[PDB]
């Protein structure tokens, strides 16, 4: 019953440990026991206990004082404030013992904590003058003892204890508030997660009560700039983020303070608010946008900030928003649009990354507008940007189109990617074109796929591509083929004995290859290094020899690039990998072609795949044949296998004309060694070729004849068995049955000129000319129309046309005019044109048939003109009459005739005098005709310039390509035009002018290398010559000289660089002008 | 019974 300094230390403790129990068990109700123990309660607070050096005593006394507050509440016994302060500070010092969870006394310290927490004893200190020091020291203690050794009951009691002080207190000083917020600072949060969790629990529990002091904290430092208020002033933004996640209400009055800070003129401060709000808005569970719309709208406005880092931050933020907040995606579309056009490359680039990143997670997170933005960026001016957009669309295709990762309806949303990506191959940029190739190899038709799967993929892809897409893909095949050949040529040059000559040849080849590589400024120098390595390392040569061989499988190729890359193991090694991936076969080899033809075979008989693969079995078959036809030109050797030829044989006996027509064309292009390596195929093929060659159809008969010529060494005797029977069947009584025989004979006459020289010569002279072209057994119906579909043409006309094409092939076979046989045919074709198509002039022939005969004769001369030996024979008068076909009364005639000129000129096989004909298209009423004529001129003038740019010129071969040399021909052609009758007439000379201006406007558009000076020097020279078609004819030379002055008037009035010196003295055509004053214009011009 | 305000 007594505890004092008199008793032994042992007995005192013994008494205390009993006094703890009675105080613990006592009740607030027991007035009796309270009045009794009241004096002991007052005594236990004595300074003898509060400062007792024994740890166990202070603990026991602390527990007592706690219950003593519990029992006597709400009216404690200790009244002295100075004494009441000593107690609660003493208790706080004891709470330090909570830290050692392994001590045997811990549970007593826990009882102390549990008691003051339940009783809210510390609330007594609200009235004490030093309340803030007490509460601050309490908070620091609790946050410094909490560790991973404490269960949730400890955490809970500490929150209860600290919550009361805030909720039921008069105020919260900044100092006291800081003891809580400091635990949230990132540096502290990192080293002490326990104190951090405790602070969160506290702030959450007391959110309503503490909001004003938090609001006051931020308002002082953000708005009023007072940093001295707290040592946590630097961490405000870190704290606002932490606080928002604990409870939104904590920032009730802080969000308006952020909205104000967005309007700040301080770029760095404005940036930080945006960085912050990005995390707040962007977070997955966040709902700040719905809860505070004005802040959301005020935030989105920063997408248009002048400061680049703020824009960049908003753009990076968009990715997270798109992924985490689909419903907010619509508020971003307009801002992502304008930023895709940003002046800063970094912003344009990151708009793509954000849209793609969202798309790759789920395509439904991005709409059509956002993908269209990525599309628009493939045409960006910066390579790094369009590189990002193309790769983006590739990765999207591979997921949501190839693999259908989001269903079938989603794959139709992006059906445009495959086409658009391949259209990029038409770009001038070498970097772009080579990237399309990498994309095609990785993302569209993955190379790592097994052969059969890889061609199944390609087959259905090729069947669903745009028209320009498949064209791009064909051009890609062709370019690699050309490059592989250039490399094999280089290797062969290196293998030669090294002379000064081969050294130069090697440099030329190197220079050509580098034009097909990125960064030609470094490629030229890297290929110098490359040739050096090849001359030395024989083992690297071998590996490249294998990689470039036409029988290189895709497997071997992967091995070859491996070995070469190894033995060169830095920007140099990067360059060669570009070269190696271009030439290395990835898709097409011998086994692939076999798999692909088998895939088309399947499609023809059942297959069941076409329907579920999303393509009509019809167009899939047609595409597969076109694909094989294309690959037969680019990869012919790859068709050389037993499996492929066996598959092609079955295709050749299908009864489907389009399938058989394709198989024949493929055999023609790849069957060069069938007879040697596959004799059973050869013998199986013979009977079919003879059948098709005899019974048609025409198209297949043609291909059959060329197949025999290509494959069989015995082709001579083969042709005999075919020709002689077909030679007999030629009877004018049968018209319908003469089509196929005439076709077959024509191609035989082309491929076997000497073997059948005499029968053909007689055949043409008697049957074609006299018996067939001179009669009209079946007069076509009389009509007003000038043209009819192929169906409605009289079968006799169709035979005449085919008989004309036969004569041309008969001449192209001979390639000589020795026996004056070419003159005869050219004389005949001319009379057909001069008689408007009615060779007999009896009027029994139909008008549409006459049109098709004019077109046939006009087309014939143009084809013969492409053969040098017959070009010599074509007289000016014949050529001039042929030229007038470009202005035929019939639209179809002039259209197709023009198409034939374009084709002859595009292949650089038709002389420029035939390009001058296009000048007469200025007389064409039809807009479409004038457009095509100009199109023809532009394309033909350019390719002739680009060709001369690369290739070294030669005396006679240079005049043939220089576009400027069209002007003399154009001047001559117009001077002889039928409409130009009266020499000095105005309206006729207005016509001559617009014709000249039709070609000159295009020819002069470049204006480089003294083009204009060169032209005027030609025109000057013409005035010093004679018409050559009639040198003595004065009136004819007057007409020549005046057309020159009209031409001269155009040049003078449309340029300023004409008066310069000509680079070279122009040589006029000898057969248009003889070897070399005033103006011949009427003054009204 | 406890201390509250
Ligand atoms: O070489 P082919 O694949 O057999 O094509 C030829 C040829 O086309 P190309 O010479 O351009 O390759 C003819 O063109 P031309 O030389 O006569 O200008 C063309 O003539 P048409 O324009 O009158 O149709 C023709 O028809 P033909 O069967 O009489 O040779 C036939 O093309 P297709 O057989 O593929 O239709």
């Amino acid at each position: 019953m007594e505890i004092s300094d008199k008793i032994s230390k042992e007995e005192m403790v013994r008494r205390l440990k009993m006094v703890v129990k009675t105080f613990m068990d006592m009740d607030q109700d027991s007035e009796e026991e309270k009045e009794l123990y009241l004096n002991l309660a007052l005594h236990l607070a004595s300074d003898f206990f509060l400062k007792h050096p024994d740890k166990d005593v202070r603990l026991l006394v602390a527990c007592c004082l706690a219950d003593i507050f519990r029992i006597y509440a709400p009216e404690a016994p200790h009244t002295s404030p100075d004494k009441l302060k000593d107690i609660f500070m003493f208790i706080t010092r004891q709470l330090k013992g909570l830290e050692d969870t392994k001590s045997p006394q811990f549970n007593r310290y826990f009882y102390l904590l549990e008691n003051i927490a339940w009783v809210k004893s510390y609330n007594i200190c609200f009235e004490l003058e030093d309340s803030n020091e007490i509460f601050t020291q309490l908070y620091r203690t609790l946050f410094s003892v909490i560790n991973n050794g404490h269960n949730q009951k400890v955490h809970m009691h500490m929150v209860d204890l600290m919550s009361s002080i805030i909720c039921e207190g008069d105020t919260v000083s900044q100092e006291l508030l800081d003891t809580v917020l400091v635990n949230l600072v990132p540096a502290h949060k990192n080293l002490n997660k326990q104190a951090y969790d405790l602070a969160k629990a506290l702030l959450k529990r007391t959110a309503q009560a503490i909001e004003p002091y938090i609001t006051n904290f931020f308002n002082q430092v953000l708005m009023l700039g007072k940093t001295s208020i707290s040592d946590l002033s630097e961490h405000v933004f870190d704290l606002i983020l932490e606080l928002y996640n604990i409870d939104s209400h904590l920032l009730l009055s802080v969000l308006p303070q952020l909205e104000f800070k967005l309007k700040s003129n301080d770029n760095e401060e404005r940036l930080q608010v945006v960085k912050l709000l990005a995390k707040m808005f962007g977070a997955k569970d966040s709902e700040l946008a719905s809860q505070n719309k004005p802040l959301w709208q005020c935030y989105l406005g920063r997408f248009n900030d002048i400061h680049v880092p703020i824009r960049l931050e908003c753009v990076k933020f968009a990715s997270h928003c798109l992924m985490n907040h689909p419903d907010l995606a619509k508020d971003l579309t307009e801002y992502l649009k304008v930023r895709s056009h940003d002046p800063e490359e970094a912003i344009r680039h990151d708009v793509i990354v954000s849209i793609v990143t969202a798309a790759k997670k789920d395509i439904l997170l991005v709409n059509d507008h956002l993908l269209n933005f990525v599309r628009e960026r493939t045409l960006d001016k910066r390579w790094r940007v369009r590189k990002e957009a193309m790769m983006g669309l590739a990765q999207i295709y591979k997921k949501y189109a190839l693999q259908s990762a989001a269903g079938k309806d989603a794959a139709k949303q992006i059906a445009w990617i495959k086409d658009k990506l391949l259209h990029i191959y038409y770009q001038n940029s070498i970097d772009d074109r080579l990237l399309v190739e990498r994309i095609f190899a990785q993302y569209m038709v993955p190379h790592n796929l097994e052969t059969t799967e890889r061609m199944k993929c390609l087959y259905y892809l090729y069947a669903t591509l745009d028209l320009n897409a498949v064209k791009a893909l064909n051009e890609m095949w062709k370019c690699q083929n050309l490059l592989r050949h250039q490399v094999k040529d280089l290797l062969d040059l290196i293998k030669q004995p090294k002379t000064d000559a081969s050294v130069k040849a090697i440099f030329s080849k190197v220079m050509v290859i580098t034009r097909n590589l990125p960064d030609p400024g470094k490629a030229q120098d890297f290929m110098k290094k490359f040739t050096q390595v090849l001359e030395d390392d024989e083992k690297i040569r071998k590996q490249l020899e294998v990689l470039v061989s036409p029988t290189c499988s895709c497997k071997q190729a992967e091995g070859c690039v491996r070995e070469i890359t190894k033995k060169l193991g830095n920007p140099f090694l990067e360059m060669i990998k570009f070269l190696l991936e271009r030439i290395a076969p990835v898709h097409i080899d011998t086994e692939s072609i076999s798999a692909l033809i088998k895939q088309v075979n399947k499609s023809i008989d059942g297959t069941a795949d076409d329907e579920d693969e999303g393509v009509p079995t019809d167009q899939a078959i047609r595409a597969g044949l076109e694909l094989l036809k294309v690959l037969s030109f680019t990869h012919p050797i790859s068709f050389h296998s037993a499996e492929t030829f066996e598959s092609l044989l079955a295709c050749l006996k299908m009864d489907d004309e389009k399938v058989a027509e394709a198989a024949l064309q493929i055999f023609k292009n790849t069957g060069s060694k069938i007879e040697e390596d596959f004799p059973h195929i050869r013998s199986a093929l013979l009977p079919v070729l003879h059948h098709k060659s005899k019974k048609g159809p025409p198209r297949q008969a043609k291909y059959a004849i060329h197949c025999i010529h290509a494959i069989f060494s015995s082709k001579e005797t083969q042709f005999a068995q075919i020709f002689e029977p077909l030679h007999k069947s030629l009877d004018p009584s049968n018209l319908e049955h003469l089509i196929t025989p005439l076709v077959t004979i024509g191609h035989i006459a082309l491929l076997a000129p000497d073997q059948f020289a005499a029968p053909l010569k007689s055949l043409v002279a008697t049957f074609i000319v006299k018996d067939l072209l001179m009669n009209d057994r079946l007069p076509g119906k009389k009509t007003t129309k000038l043209w009819v579909p192929d169906e409605e043409v009289s079968p006799e006309t169709m035979v005449k046309i085919q008989a004309i094409k036969m004569m041309v092939r008969w001449l192209l076979g001979m390639k000589n005019n020795h026996s004056k046989s070419g003159t005869s045919t050219l004389r005949l074709l001319t009379t057909i044109l001069h008689s408007d198509g009615d060779l007999t002039e009896q009027g029994k022939i139909s008008k549409p048939d006459m049109s098709r005969l004019r077109l046939a004769a006009g087309s014939a001369i143009v084809k013969l003109a492409q053969e040098p030996c017959y070009h010599e024979i074509i007289t000016l008068e014949q050529y001039q009459l042929c030229a007038l076909a470009i202005n035929d009364e019939c639209y179809q005639v002039r259209q197709v005739f023009a198409q034939k000129l374009h084709k002859g000129l595009s292949r650089l096989r038709l002389p420029l005098e035939y390009m001058a004909i296009c000048a007469l298209c200025a007389k064409d009423p039809v807009k479409e005709r004038r457009a095509h004529a100009r199109q023809c001129l532009v394309k033909n003038i350019n390719v002739r310039r680009e060709y001369l740019k690369q290739h070294a010129a030669v005396s006679e071969k240079l005049l043939s390509l220089l576009p400027e040399y069209v002007v003399p021909y154009t001047i001559h052609l117009l001077a002889h035009d039928p409409d130009y009758v009266k020499v000095q007439d105005i309206e006729q000379l207005k016509d001559v002018k617009e014709c000249l201006w039709f070609v000159l406007e295009i020819l002069m558009a470049k204006n480089e290398n003294n083009s204009h000076a060169f032209i005027r020097k030609m025109v000057e020279n013409i005035k010093q010559t004679k018409d050559a078609q009639g040198p003595d004819d004065a009136k004819m030379n007057e007409k020549l000289y005046t057309v020159c002055d009209v031409a001269m008037n155009i040049i003078m009035s449309k340029s300023t660089t004409y008066s310069l010196e000509s680079p070279k003295d122009p040589v006029l055509p000898a057969r248009f002008f003889t070897q070399p004053t005033k103006n011949y214009l009427p003054p009204e011009m | 019974k406890t201390y509250s305000r």
